[PDB]
RNA sequence: GGGAGAAGGCACGCUGAUAUGUAGGUGAGGUCCCUCGCGGAUGGAGCUGAAAUCAGUCGAAGAUACCAGCUGGCUGCAACUGUUUAUUAAAAACACAGCACUGUGCAAACACGAAAGUGGACGUAUACGGUGUGACGCCUGCCCGGUGCCGGAAGGUUAAU
RNA sequence: UUAGCUAGUAGGUGGGGUAACGGCUCACCUAGGCGACGAUCCCUAGCUGGUCUGAGAGGAUGACCAGCCACACUGGAACUGAGACACGGUCCAGACUCCUACGGGAGGCAGCAGUGGGGAAUAUUGCACAAUGGGCGCAAGCCUGAUGCAGCCAUGCCGCGUGUAUGAAGAAGGCCUUCGGGUUGUAAAGUACUUUCAGCGGGGAGGAAGGGAGUAAAGUUAAUACCUUUGCUCAUUGACGUUACCCGCAGAAGAAGCACCGGCUAACUCCGUGCCAGCAGCCGCGGUAAUACGGAGGGUGCAAGCGUUAAUCGGAAUUACUGGGCGUAAAGCGCACGCAGGCGGUUUGUUAAGUCAGAUGUGAAAUCCCCGGGCUCAACCUGGGAACUGCAUCUGAUACUGGCAAGCUUGAGUCUCGUAGAGGGGGGUAGAAUUCCAGGUGUAGCGGUGAAAUGCGUAGAGAUCUGGAGGAAUACCGGUGGCGAAGGCGGCCCCCUGGACGAAGACUGACGCUCAGGUGCGAAAGCGUGGGGAGCAAACAGGAUUAGAUACCCUGGUAGUCCACGCCGUAAACGAUGUCGACUUGGAGGUUGUGCCCUUGAGGCGUGGCUUCCGGAGCUAACGCGUUAAGUCGACCGCCUGGGGAGUACGGCCGCAAGGUUAAAACUCAAAUGAAUUGACGGGGGCCCGCACAAGCGGUGGAGCAUGUGGUUUAAUUCGAUGCAA
RNA sequence: AAUACGUUCCCGGGCCUUGUACACACCGCCCGUCACACCAUGGGAGUGGGUUGCAAAAGAAGUAGGUAGCUUAACCUUCGGGAGGGCGCUUACCACUUUGUGAUUCAUGACUGGGGUGAAGUCGUAACAAGGUAACCGUAGGGGAACCUGCGGUUGGAUCA
RNA sequence: UUCUUCUAA
């Protein structure tokens, strides 16, 4: 913290990254269904989420969860997804 | 070892006040007569007795009131591994101004409210408060 | 250290100029010293003579003939130079430096010799003989029951006597 | 985890070249040039005014407006011209498209529209040069997809509505309920009033001022030709346009919706639902009574929008310049050396560099700020101001920091006498022990364990004495001792050698500190050759042990431990506290000096060095530290940034190897963590008690039957209790 | 009736004390192979792209230089020519393009290395108390697995007529 | 001397 040791080396400001990477700084991306399933989800909470494996735009291959109670959803359909993790 | 005499001083000064101590001494510099004649005139001390022939020796007289010190604080703004050269507009006021900023210009030593009416900035030393 | 001439690519004649011989090499007649000689300096005539550049110029092609490496990638085996089936087999076979074991105190062990004697060796354990393995790198586990070897001398067995 | 780069390169001379200077180009010399202040190489990128956030510091950012730059199918090249390497010029090569009688040609929206494509997504083959400009022309004019308009999107910012009063029967109805009521709710209904806007109908500025023609006079000239200048008339010029604004008209009319209610954070009930359906920014809700799911009611928040996602700062001091920390929560290199580096005692002059002050220049406009003005306000437009935090120049200033000289001695360093020491190498030398060998004596066991056993013994061990050999370590001293920077160093003696401290002095003149990169040292184990090998001992072997025992135990036993020379370079290399200063209450010691006082004995008064415990202030999350600081401040270096991944991968480096070293990322979690408190627990420690044990006696469990339970069976064997405590 | 010496051990309870990762509380927490499943990744015979260095080849157009040749309205002029220009010629430079060799980066890759993750498996129970062989750092060896063991160090360990 | 383990609300 010395200020010659602080003219020798900048303060490295710590660069963080996007949990979303595959919008690419986009709002809403454009993707194709492939594979409509459930999952169970870890201990504290017994389900089945309905959920859709995704071929993007980029040609990203994805994961992303049918929100709601209840769907039409097939495969080769064309949605579009806004982000959010599941917990 | 020694990269300062005036940090040396105001430190000295700074344990006496804890200390209780009457009179603080050290070897005396003539940048340091230049500052001890200022706190006597700003009465943040009570007497400095410039002593020695060889090697002049500084020695102070603490101020105390009510039992407790004066001197509340004591700090230092331009240490030698970073100098501090503020204009006279950038002239601070410690504790709001009811401390005093003991600034040397090439008019010598005095404090900040005096260098605004001297109107020329220059080399703040410390802080005194 | 190498691999590696890796691979791959460019130049190549002749004529003229540079410089009608250049760089260089050789080196007189001169000149001076000289203990004067089968001298020393200086001195450069002479001869001899590369290499390069530039500019021309000929062919389809100028290392023109003769002469004179095909290269690359992976893997087996042996480390390698070596040695060999004279006369169908040249290697992965042998040898090898290296490693390990073992024997041996000098009148050595051992070998050739009925013997004497000789090699060992005019060497003396950092020596020598034998066997196995075969550079270098990393290494080298378990079993002595068996077979050998070594050590033991209590007892059993037992020769000539 | 990009360290070397460069041959016209770098410089010169000469020639050439360009508007201009110059390897601009060429020739010839020279070997220079560059780089750790990042060259080189790789990745990404038009740049700035500004914009967004932030209290600021900063951070991010460059659509729109500007200033600059670059590009024009791609790759090339010149041409022309004052200006081009030319979006809408040429020429060549390519690609693609198109025409062809197949000989050939043609083509360039990143102009404005538009089409296709891509995409989450971004408008009309819209109109009009009236104004503003721009090009040419004397003018008139001509052109302009520059420009002014309209359409298009709640794309954004604003302004406005969707009425206002009254109205309790607290209507109906809904919801809820303690069935009493409550709530919806003055809300609506009703009553009175208003007509904004939109609509309709009618009226009606500014942007149109200029300029244009006809005219008059003056100037100019021979001119009253012309022309120029200044007055005068005729006409104008509008795309937008049905403009801005003004009156009528009619009625409450034509005009409100999203999100939210578990806490975080404003706002709850009811019912469906039952770890399902689901919800979810976080913590977390749903496993039959859900304020968290779904619905309803009610309420909260906003509003012509409301939400979600994306994206940036803030909060975040969570990289801490402002404004962090490293004893144990992440973090001080294992130490030492030391260059560059940064940093500097004291005093005098000098210098005026830094620094400060003043003055000039510039810091475009816009924007932002301040004061105004204009549009009915507002948004917006706009006047003036400040500001643009800078840079350049000039004039000062002299305290400090430098630069330059001179000094001083406190810092720092010598000289002089001594002091203590496991400080270092080298070579000896002892004495016990152990092992082994040999012998005497002697006899039946020895050894080991919890028990044993493997083992060793009658082939005479063990034991005992005597002799000899060998390696290794050096009892007691010995010490919360000593020395060394640490790693560390332990018999004695000798040889060589280091460091420290003290004492009086003498001297030197700041000679100092820290130190990236670098250099050395650096436990143990390990490596390499050699040696040596008593004891001990990984591995290994046997014996136990146990459910198993690749362990703990036993009996063995090899590398290894020792030496010589090299490699490795890691240790909880710890005081988990980097080095050198200065200040700041004490007490009790240890060790080592050195004065004084009569040593009046092993005494007292001092004065040093080092070290141990305690502990005040102070500090600390606490624990603690506490003059040897984890107190107060100085200088410089190393390091830290949630946990796992991981000091790992991948490269480089170094090494014989082992590895060392440098050092990530993906993914995953909402914890990890430190101190300290309360319990609980301990195959932890004390103290006590109980037919708890021990001391006793009788029983149960064997037998038969009674009774109850389980199980089985039944049409049904009703149900419940089911360690102790059924 | 018998018997009680006694408190060593056993069972339980209380008290002080210490340790402590326990706290629906030692019937606690906890670990690692292995089996299964999920997730990304290392390596990897190779494979397919992208980018670029390097060495040469390449020579359109263009311009510049030279120019045998053909040619040539202003100007000189004896009228013959003079220069110049044209065209072609060749030279210089250079685009397109080609060759080889590297480098870098992305994708892919049989197979293989660990990593992380599990509301139920299998095997053992190492650490937390003296965790029942104190714990841990180095380093070495061994071993299904936690681990074990040797040497050295640390206390960030309990015990004490 | 020996002595191990307790799934998921």
């Amino acid at each position: 913290a010395t200020v010659n040791q602080l003219v020798r080396k900048p303060r490295a400001r710590k660069v963080a990254k996007s949990n979303v990477p595959a919008l690419e700084a986009c709002p809403q991306k454009r993707g194709v269904c492939t594979r409509v399933y459930t999952t169970t989800p870890k201990k504290p909470n017994s389900a089945l989420r309905k959920v859709c494996r995704v071929r993007l735009t980029n040609g990203f291959e994805v994961t992303s969860y049918i929100g709601g109670e209840g769907h039409n959803l097939q495969e080769h359909s064309v949605i579009l997804i806004r982000g959010g993790r599941v917990k | 070892s020694m990269q300062d005499p005036i940090a040396d001083m105001l430190t000295r000064i700074r344990n006496g006040q804890a200390a209780n101590k009457a009179a603080v001494t050290m070897p005396s510099s003539k940048l340091k007569v230049a500052i001890a004649n200022v706190l006597k005139e700003e009465g943040f001390i009570e007497d400095f007795k410039v002593e020695g022939d060889t090697k002049p020796e500084l020695e102070l007289t603490l101020k105390y009131f009510q039992g407790k010190a004066v001197v509340e604080s004591i700090q230092r703004v331009s240490r030698p591994g970073l100098r501090i050269y503020k204009r006279k507009d950038e002239l601070p006021k410690v504790m709001a101004g009811l401390g005093i900023a003991v600034v040397s210009t090439s008019k010598g030593v005095m404090t900040d409210r005096a260098a605004r009416q001297a109107g020329l900035g220059g080399e703040i030393i410390c802080y005194v408060a």
